């Protein structure tokens, strides 16, 4: 394995999305890329990861690996890069250890983090039909969810032909925002409402700096999908309604 | 109260 | 029936950023005239004097005179939500036993909505009448917070002297002691320190209050101190379309 | 009787913030040629010397030889009340108990008085290797190591310097060569030199960072370790012990 990233500061971002979510991960490295699928501590909710290896530069994995990596010691170490500066990962003769470079254009630091040995498991994402889908600016997503959770531990998402309505009730009181096919796409084949953790949603919304759009999709009793797209792959968070 | 992703296929 | 509307929510905002930290509860007094707030701190040493006139607001009607008894921090959790953009809408009923606010984008893409509930405060009243001060300051207001930031660090209290020769911030702290004095001085004029003189006066107070005070700076680029011997002190900032004062009980 | 006027207050200010956390009091030895500061940790493993020469100084006068006792945060707290603009005059009288301030900007004035306290040897070396680099690399190398662990040890040798880490997280190096573009990674050897710092104390020292854009780091074999800033009008030292 050896692959370079024009900029370590996609990679960090990456790690801050994931790593409050999700503790240890396997890193599963192919010749399409390197892809990551995990649930959090309670099984609420799933994370799916790709970074194909079209955003690589020298790009090599001959066989398939997974590196098994707690998220926190990676992202500290990934602090270390400068966001100008040229990452590149090495895995070489064991599963042990990984190898990280940074540089740029101009000085050489490197780093070596442990490893460990993480469970294989496929659960397996029924892929489907979405009766509703909406599609957003990142940062009002982020807001939003910001905002209602300081009211509350729980929303409830209402999407008809009115727009789509995001719900409180708390102690301080309740309320709603709703947004309309104004930038902001919608398309309903049904109306669904579901209600979901807030918690959960203000962790999705730390990926807000890989996009500036986000996708919300749903169906009545199926987990909700957000997704955040970038070139060269995608962050994909799958959560479960209460 | 919550449930699992278990609870909708997965 | 109250419904009123601003062009703006940062000011709100603002507002309560300046009192909550001072004041919990607080009955707002709806009128034709406006919303207006009086209230005392927790320990009966500083009042708030808020004034939002009528003419801050676009459609505003309040048919019936109205008390509206709210938590500052629930309100302020609330206004939060709002984009400092946003076009604020605060409706109240005949009961009441809620406060709606409808923030809307306006530009104009989304809508939101809240109810706050409301709470059931002893209507008191103070009394602060109308008074011509012995000595007045007019200065930048982030003046005024940079020297009570800095004089709180070494002491609880400082002693202000108002004479001919300029006004005068003393402390004495374990530290050691010392003083800032801002003379008469004019720009040609936000930087202008001005000062009016009828007589000299001299009072100390808790910096802990006007530290305090100093939270409203971003409502106004002046600041007016005004004082006489054994009055409280008015700190007032002044707005298009209202004020905001503090009194202060000196030591 | 001590007068010292400075042209910026930004200067004492930053000062104060780069010795202060690692030093609660010390005497300011005032005399003809500037005002200087000797001092050591409270655990007794670190010693930072100060020296604002006479040069720095508009109307400077030290009659006679005089030290004050000074709590740096004291001090500290006093120097904030000033603007980085200011002009800065210290006095002292002759007996003396309290140390004189007064800023002025052309006007408002202020003037404070801080209260004294009573509060109680260098062998010069020549250094086996020496690196001078900008300032705020080693601030960034001392920064993002710590992260990782406790301690660096340094390497000098022709390879250049290298600067070396092992935690739980895993480790690192950063290693820098001879380049020459205040931006120039200068080394010089005379032989080589490994020794292993706490990063805790290196840290601390690079509160320093905004006293100067170059910083040049000094070690022999069992000696301590020097780190030091210079100014225009002085200079800023720590030595440090090694593991």
């Amino acid at each position: 394995l050896e692959a370079r990233f024009q900029q370590a500061a996609l990679l960090k971002k990456l790690l801050d999305a994931i790593k409050e979510l999700v503790t240890d991960a396997n890193f599963d490295c192919n010749d399409n890329g390197i892809s990551l699928q995990a649930m959090d501590s309670s099984h609420v909710a799933l994370v799916s990861m790709l970074i194909k290896s079209d955003g690589f530069e020298p790009y090599r994995c001959d066989r398939n690996i997974a590196l098994g990596i707690n998220l926190n010691a990676l992202s500290k170490v990934l602090r270390c890069a400068q966001n100008e500066d040229l990452v590149t990962l090495k895995a070489e003769d064991t599963p042990e250890v990984l190898n990280l470079v940074f540089e740029s254009e101009d000085r050489i630091s490197d780093y070596d983090v442990k490893l460990m040995d993480i469970d294989q498991e496929h659960l397996g994402i029924p892929d489907i039909e979405y009766d509703a889908t909406i599609t957003m600016p990142a940062a009002e997503f982020q807001r939003i969810t910001r905002d209602l959770l300081t009211l509350s531990d729980s929303v409830t998402i209402n999407a008809s032909k009115e727009g789509v309505r995001f719900s409180c009730k708390g102690d301080i009181g309740n309320g709603s925002t709703t947004l309309k096919q104004h930038s902001i796409e919608i398309s309903l084949t049904q109306a669904v409402t579901l209600t979901f953790s807030l918690k959960y949603l203000a962790q999705f919304t730390k990926a807000t700096p890989l996009a500036t759009r986000v996708t919300l999709s749903m169906s009545n009793d199926v987990p909700l999908l957000v997704e955040y797209k970038m070139e060269s792959g995608f962050l994909r968070f799958y959560l479960a309604p209460k | 109260i919550q449930g699992s992703l278990m609870d909708v296929g997965m």
